[PDB]
């Protein structure tokens, strides 16, 4: 199999977030950026398939500012094979989302001939828990979303679910579309040689305007603001007096 | 202006989030037409009848539906919307559809919106991003307006005072590219988690699996659901149906107890809009202080049980 690894660039997790004053989006400049967790998990998963030789190649893909090369960078030094930066000017960049995404996906998946793309479940910074749906979509492919396990046997894939109630086994007949949950692995750590050997394999660097993608969007945000914030709260030394507390106020 | 609604629904018992996403609906001051696909669904489609606001109900039985797989539900919605050109599809923000919704919106190549927590204008809504940390108001000027609607920021509509017209569905070929194999859910007695009116939720404070029984004893008194942190499913304590957070589900009971969680950005996330919160922790820096309307710096294991005993 070839498999097709989508990796995207978000705040840091751990970062506590700023809305710009001008309500136009929140701080990222001089912030930290990493890779998405989930991405992360999507790469981890791909990089075992090879290691069971189950996978022949792996590719990491990325789109967005020239900034977004580091996390290629990171998925290169985690064992994706190669790299491709669907590079958007930052301005442009700003109004990227999951259907523009999803389309450049789409095209690279028929142009590299994959026969498995790779996805997080949602990105922590738009939470849209779009692209992976709509790439298969647009692909016509089976799609297996919010995947805790993932196996391969022969020309199918077998994938067990996080569901509301519990977990989900289903059989997808490839190509196939499967985006990552939290419980799939624990994404390893790449070492230095790694990450050395990483700035040796290269990345192609495509415009999505060569893959024949339109990135005109008919969603506009209009703000960003912060959300109301709650009126901070009280101490009890016993829990009596806790309990004592919510009587008086009608939630007990 | 016409809403379609995908009911969510599984044993002649339709989904309560289905319930919230009507009222949203009729926000948008259109006629309101369901859609109800599986392999049965003839109880359902009479309860849906019932339930105020809805006009029309679609009736999609079939075998093929079995296990509500996007690929065969897909055709079917594209087919009813070139019947009945709605401008608006939405569905419940659940893992069915967060799984579904995109994918018809593909199909419709048009862009969707997730999660909406208010309806500005039947094209301005508003969402949350950054594990809800940032509120943002879109303007959507897609032909057709696919989202997904957040439950627990709309009221259920009544079960009662509709009148619609149930109506077989534009039925298609299957396309069987996928297959539902098998399940395992969670059995429980405790009231889901989502729809909770109490909520009490453990993380990695509670040491161990059997620990949790404190919880379960405690949530009885309060006839509330349990929840869970990350560390709490990792560590094997419960299952991850049991998360709340970014990743897990979002609640807003009107009484959520935090005990033995610290309070991180991605359990926020998924627990900051309850009415009233509650924090037992041992350290008086845990971030969960900082938005418990009450909270006591105290041992878990000290704390936890008194509580039960006063509310004996
Ligand atoms: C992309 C992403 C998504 C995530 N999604 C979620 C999500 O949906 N939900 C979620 O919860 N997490 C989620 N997380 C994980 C989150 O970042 C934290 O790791 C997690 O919430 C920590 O769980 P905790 O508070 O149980 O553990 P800790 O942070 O370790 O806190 C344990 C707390 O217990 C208190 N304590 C210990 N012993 C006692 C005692 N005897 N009595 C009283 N108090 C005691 C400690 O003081 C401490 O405050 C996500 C992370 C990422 C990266
Ligand atoms: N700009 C991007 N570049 C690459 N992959 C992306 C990008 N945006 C989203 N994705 C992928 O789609 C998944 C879900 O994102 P989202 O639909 O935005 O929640 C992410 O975890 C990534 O795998």
């Amino acid at each position: 199999l070839r498999v097709l690894v989508a990796v995207k660039r978000v705040i840091d997790y751990a970062v506590k977030i700023r809305v710009k004053p001008d309500r136009t989006g929140v701080v990222t400049d001089g912030v930290k950026h990493s890779m998405n967790p989930f991405c992360e998990i999507a790469v981890e998963e791909a990089v075992r398939l090879k290691e069971k030789k189950l996978v022949k190649e792996v590719i990491a893909v990325s789109c967005g500012p020239a900034q977004c090369q580091e996390t290629i960078r990171t998925a290169l030094a985690m064992g994706a094979d190669r790299g491709i930066h669907v590079e958007v000017p930052p301005a442009e960049a700003e109004r990227l989302g999951p259907l523009q995404v999803a389309r450049v996906l789409a095209k690279l998946a028929e142009k590299e001939k994959v026969d498995l793309v790779l996805l997080g479940k949602q990105a922590i910074d738009d939470d849209c828990n779009q692209t992976g749906q709509m790439t298969a979509g647009f692909l016509d492919w089976p799609q297996g979303t919010f995947a805790s396990q993932v196996t391969l046997e022969g020309d199918k894939l077998k994938v067990e679910r996080e569901i509301d109630g519990g977990l989900e086994t289903l059989r997808l007949k490839l190509p196939a579309v499967v985006t990552a949950d939290l419980r799939l692995n624990e994404p390893r750590y790449a070492t230095l040689p790694n990450i050395m050997k990483a700035k040796k394999k290269k990345i192609e660097v495509i415009k999505p305007g060569d893959l024949g993608v339109d990135l005109t969007s008919k969603l506009s945000v209009i703000s960003v603001e912060d959300p109301p914030q709650r009126t901070a709260g009280v101490k009890v030394e016993t829990t009596e007096d806790l309990v004592a507390k919510l009587k008086e106020i009608g939630r007990i | 202006q016409s809403t379609l609604v995908i009911a969510e629904h599984a044993n002649d018992s339709l989904a309560p989030i289905t319930l919230n996403t009507i009222t949203a609906a009729t926000r948008l001051g259109g006629e309101v037409s369901c859609l109800v696909a599986g392999t049965k669904c003839d109880k359902v489609a009479q309860d849906l009848c019932k339930v105020a606001g809805i006009a029309k109900v679609l009736v999609a039985q079939h075998d093929v539906y079995k296990g509500l797989l996007p690929e065969e539900l897909t055709p079917l919605i594209l087919a009813t919307q070139k019947q009945f050109n709605y401008t608006h599809i939405c569905a419940g923000a659940s893992a069915f559809g967060k799984n579904l919704l995109p994918r018809v919106a593909a199909k419709l190549e048009v862009a969707p919106i997730s999660d909406i927590i208010a309806i500005k204008s039947p094209d301005t809504f508003v969402r949350t991003i950054y594990a809800g940390n940032a509120l943002c108001t879109v303007k959507c000027d897609e032909k057709v307006k696919v989202f997904s609607v957040r439950g627990t920021s709309f009221d259920a509509a009544a079960t009662s005072g509709g009148s619609a017209s149930s109506e077989k569905a534009s039925s298609t070929s299957p396309v069987e590219i996928s297959e539902w194999l098998d399940q395992k859910l969670t059995k429980s007695d405790r009231p889901e988690l989502t729809g909770a009116k109490v909520v009490v939720s453990g993380g990695r404070g509670l040491k161990s699996g059997e620990n949790f029984k404190l919880l379960y004893d405690l949530a009885d008194q309060l006839h509330a659901a349990v929840g869970a942190s990350r560390a709490a499913v990792d560590a094997g304590f419960v299952p991850n149906d049991m998360q709340v957070g970014q990743t897990g589900k979002i609640v807003a009971p009107e009484l959520y107890i935090a005990v033995g969680i610290s309070g991180a950005i991605q359990h926020l996330a998924g627990m900051k809009d309850s009415k009233t919160i509650v924090a037992i922790n041992k350290d008086p820096e845990a971030p969960i202080f900082q938005v418990a309307d009450y909270g006591i710096v105290a041992d878990l294991f000290k704390v936890v049980p008194e509580m039960t005993e006063i509310l004996k």
